[PDB]
């Protein structure tokens, strides 16, 4: 059970950017709390968001409200949306989520680049 | 804001420019209050501390004897004793058994045993005193107007209070910078406490007790707070002692009654202690407050020019009320945000009532969120937050 | 809320490592499951389990199954980490992590508080 | 020589407490370890909102 | 009956609603215990969560 | 896009049917499979004697 | 998972023969149906008794009714029994019981001599 | 209820090692086990497992994880036993057994009717 | 002696004098069968098997839709055609819908279409008719004086009269009308006017190459008409919904081509003037008996008891009958295995006996003399 995300990502400022990660064809991300992270060079990874579905997410600690989520159930795959691409949004993004036994599954990280 | 996400919410309406506002209070339920020319106000009592408390009696639900010993002699030789028998600590019991020529003797008849067994407890049982010397009531105070979301999420800031109440210390003044100070003096009793209550830990886990079924419990005790050795009373309540009329007394113990008194001890309420603060989950604080200082802190504000967003779509209560968060966009100051609830569109009278008393944004940097709490008229109607052209409008069903 | 790491940077091969993680402004002994992550230089992330709060049952990785120990002592608000017997790939640099993961909430089961990291390297 | 019929337990050891929950318009909670022959859980309702 | 090397005899019916948990009479390792919901209560709270 | 709530089963196969009994007067049967999961068990009396 | 048998047994022609299978102490020896195999070089292990207790107990094809069985709990051990010994029944037996998952365990082979 | 045991002697090393027996006298369609048990001489009896007359259920010994599979065939009315990649400590008798698990008066839970025995070795000269 | 340890076991008293024995056999019940100076018999009604049932009917209730065709015709362009229509493998139906300029017409209105899809069954049950003709039962015969010769008796109405002969007890004459006794096959499980109007697909011959389904429609729906189309949807499996449909219904499953059934009530009068009781010229055995087991009481109240002779007096009679007093006499309660006798002349033989002990507290006498034996007793 792994978690994949695309290496590279960029848009420009201010139009959305939507973070894929795809879950594995045992797990069902319609039912799973995914939970993002945030991650910027030489400093620890800060938990992002939580999102199960639109009625029910939260944000992290001092999160602007244009970071949404959503789920695809068609292709087995969930989003980061971030609208408004600010210079401070740049960063290392996964997701992480739970198992039968209780393993946090990690992805592969998507590394955002802003222009 | 917070009280909303509360389920046993109490609004609580008085008289409108007069000072008279009691309140009861109760352990996680909120309150709701609201006045006329007042900004509506929460408030929660949000903790019960007991601290310092001594002990009144401990009583000892597992024990255990050893230097089990007896002293037997055949009749008409007297009766028969222990140099340990008038040992405290110990339980002993004198009783006849059968004797005659095949055990031993000259005569046939009853003998005379006795025997003892030295009492030792293992686990036990504690119950203290609450005085009102230290009760620490917490109110927590939450006013609207602002507050995007939550209940408070914990700086030095207003929109957020905290109230110390004490039975000897009950007068309090909560100060709200912009809205003015707020004053009560709680009654701190007519809350659950009073004197037929004890505080009981047992294991780990504690509870409170009427002392008058703490008092008549069949367990061994000790009055105060012996920690080494302690001089049980009633060492006979564990030891059993089976005997009959032919030979060889027995002693029992009677296990543990950790679980037996678990049971007993059913609707009594409960409390969970961390170490010398003893947290409690019950309360009935009634809460009289002054208002004399309590204004808006908006009302000579200006009405604002740009227009909003809705960030999340309306949501609906236990009670029938509607929360609102929108998002201004523009620089103004700390302005007054238009909202009302109307049913007759392109008049915009007012139908409805106004829960959050001056709704306004107070920072004024560019795009901030604001919440209001609308108390919606029954039926269909629409809510409304703009001024004018490129307002918003929102549809909304009450109670069908 | 913070939490501090200690260790030794640089360990050789076929060694029990020893990480040891002190709880600046909270008790332990409340429930708050108190776990570690580590992360592969360059690469993603891969934890390592975590300790429970109250109870002390220990939970792991599939692939470090019998390589990680977890410790505590509330005495002192720390809680620690032992990796018997490292292998070459084990380089990385290691995070201590706590969550909630009981009651309601569900946010709060990820992982909230992180801590600063120490690289790791086996050689 | 006897054979036993029922052991019933009277000192009982709680262990692993966890927990998963879903907001009120979502749906039912459920956890994996309500499968587990080993688990005891139930399913109650609490309060879920804004806040 | 055996508990705590403290042995008796119990009647046909008192004996089988003993509200404990219990297992049935085959000994294995780590043993199936039903009904540990006697022994293990969870019970509201305020709200927000369940101990 | 849905989540998925609950799915149940309209064609389904058994396999392993194994079964144990006891004589009477001397209480009820047990197999290891009535506590396992994914099993279904069923216990019953019937006629036995000498024969 | 695994039965104890005695490898050499004596006994004089007439005398009553005990010959005992020890279950390990994963299991408990007054639950488990018995089933006893008795077999002579060149010829199948014919089964020769089955045992559970005095009240439930089924004898082979042709057995006298002088083979019985017997348990003792306190040191969990199976017990084969025949009394009147006669030359035809020299030959080595076996223990047999289904553990949990219904695997079958043998024993290591008791060497019956009649002298 | 005759039990027909047969098969090759020799099976080499690293090979797929099969028997089989006829049940002479009694349809397999109906619901007893049939199973394999092989010992070497003077070694204790070790099962290999039996196959469902009714279901064609198969359950074997833990240590043959994947490396026993017992085949049937219920028209003809044998069942057989395909012991794959054998190793040489193999070499052993192996007997053909059949055993009820379905709650017929539990002595007939016990193998009662037995083969003839086949000798098996695994040898390279 | 079987039918010992029955719960559905009914006990009769023949007549005094005659051959004249009526019994009544139901399928898992026997019947124990008493005379008074013959001996006693056990009888059973063991299989009911059926034998070259003919095949009345055929249902589907699994189909398959395989060639989805249509055709469409514009108003005022009469009624649509197909070449399929009148294969007796296809359903077809015929509605009107919705069309004009946007469609391709020169009209507005409704459109003729037709809708024809290629039959196919799946899973299909069968049923079959019994016919007295190649229809068996099976009746067990034990006597007692045995422990723990019998006989098996065959009956079909080709010929049911039936003689059993029992070796040295004599013979036994049974002549059984089996007219009370008189196919539902669906997943190889069986059971048994109704079943004619099952709403399925049917046929009623034997197997076709390609068989001829009738009411196939009644599985095979072209309900939805959108105004603009025609949805077919074939009413897949309907197994479990006629497995629900058997309330009670008897069941039978058995293979091959001999199917076991599970339903009795024989009504049998059957005659026994040849047979005679094994041991009546004996004598007395004198050597004493041991218990071999503890004498039980069965489902009805009767006590049995096995006990080994020690001696080489026999073949010999065996004394026994209960005790009431235990000083003269045993004729108290009744002796159900009529004279009971040791077979074989060794040392050591096993014997059982069945008796009935008196509606009160009384003991178990067997012996004569010194070295008896006598076991207590209580019934009920």
């Amino acid at each position: 059970s792994v978690l994949t995300q695309p290496p590279s990502l960029s848009a420009s400022p201010g139009a959305s950017a939507r973070l894929p990660c795809t879950l594995s064809s045992d797990l069902s991300v319609g039912s799973k709390n995914m939970y993002w992270y945030q991650q910027k060079p030489g400093s620890a990874p800060r938990l992002f968001l939580y999102y199960y579905s639109d009625s029910d997410k939260q944000l992290g600690p001092g999160v602007p409200n244009r970071v949404s989520g959503s789920k695809e159930t068609s292709s087995n795959t969930a989003f980061l949306l971030i609208s408004g691409l600010q210079p401070e949004d740049e960063a290392d993004y996964y997701c992480q989520v739970y198992d039968g036994s209780a393993n946090d599954v990690f992805g592969s990280g998507t590394k955002l680049t802003v222009l | 804001i917070r009280c909303i996400g509360v389920s046993n919410r109490d609004f609580v309406e008085g008289m409108s420019g007069g000072t008279w506002v009691d309140v009861v209070l109760e352990h996680g339920g909120c309150v709701t209050v609201m006045a006329q020319d007042k900004p509506t106000v929460d408030i929660e009592l949000v903790t019960t501390t007991v601290s310092n408390m001594a002990e009144v009696r401990s009583y000892c639900y597992e024990a255990s004897i050893s230097d089990m010993a007896s002293d037997s002699r055949c009749p008409t030789q007297g009766e028969a004793y222990l140099d340990k028998q008038s040992d405290t600590q110990y339980v002993c019991k004198r009783t006849l058994v059968d004797r005659g020529w095949g055990n031993g003797c000259g005569l046939f008849g009853k003998g005379s045993l006795v025997t003892c067994a030295k009492f030792a407890c293992s686990k036990k049982m504690t119950g203290k005193s609450i005085q009102p010397e230290n009760l620490e009531y917490r109110i927590m105070l939450s006013v609207h107007g602002s507050q995007h979301s939550g209940m408070i999420v914990h700086e030095t800031d207003e929109n957020r209070a905290k109230v110390e109440i004490t039975p000897n210390s009950p007068r309090a003044e909560a100060t709200l910078g912009g809205f003015g100070s707020l004053g009560l003096d709680c009654e701190p009793r007519t809350g659950l406490d009073f004197s037929d209550l004890y505080y009981l830990t047992m294991n780990n886990k504690h509870w409170l007790v009427h002392k008058e079924w703490f008092h008549d419990i069949p367990l061994p005790w000790h009055a105060g707070a012996d920690t080494g050795t302690p001089h049980w009373n009633n060492k006979e309540a564990l030891v059993e002692f089976k005997d009959a009329h032919a030979k060889r007394q027995t002693v029992v113990v009677l296990g543990s009654q950790e679980g037996a008194v678990h049971t007993a001890l059913a609707g009594a309420l409960e409390a969970e202690m961390d170490g010398a603060k003893g947290r409690l989950s019950s309360g009935h604080l009634k809460c009289r407050l002054k208002m004399d200082k309590l204004r808006l802190k908006g009302v000579s504000y200006s009405l604002c020019t740009a227009a909003f967003t809705f960030t999340k779509i309306p949501a609906e209560t236990l009670h029938g009320t509607v929360t609102v968060e929108v998002q201004y966009a523009g620089t103004d100051g700390p302005c007054k945000v238009p909202a009302q609830m109307a049913v007759d569109m392109q008049t915009l009278t007012p139908v409805g009532r106004l829960i959050t008393a001056n709704p306004v944004i107070t920072e004024s940097t560019e795009n901030s969120k604001m919440m209001l709490e609308l108390d919606p008229p029954f039926g269909d109607s629409y809510i409304v937050i703009g001024v004018g052209e490129k307002k918003i409008t929102h549809h909304w069903h009450r109670s069908g | 809320v913070q939490l501090q790491e200690s260790g030794p940077g640089l360990v050789k091969p076929s060694e029990t490592l020893s990480l040891t993680c002190a709880v600046s402004g909270y008790s332990i002994s409340s429930g708050y499951y108190w776990g570690w992550i580590r992360q592969p230089p360059g690469k993603g992330l891969e934890y390592i389990g975590y300790i429970s709060g109250s109870s002390g049952s220990t939970y792991y990785n599939p692939s470090l199954k019998s390589r990680v120990t977890i410790s505590k002592d509330t005495s002192k608000n720390q809680f620690s980490l032992k990796l018997s017997s490292v292998t070459a790939a084990d380089t990385a640099v290691y995070y201590c992590a706590r969550r909630d993961r009981v009651g309601s909430y569900p946010y709060y089961y990820g992982l909230d508080s992180w801590g600063q990291g120490v690289l790791v390297t086996v050689s």
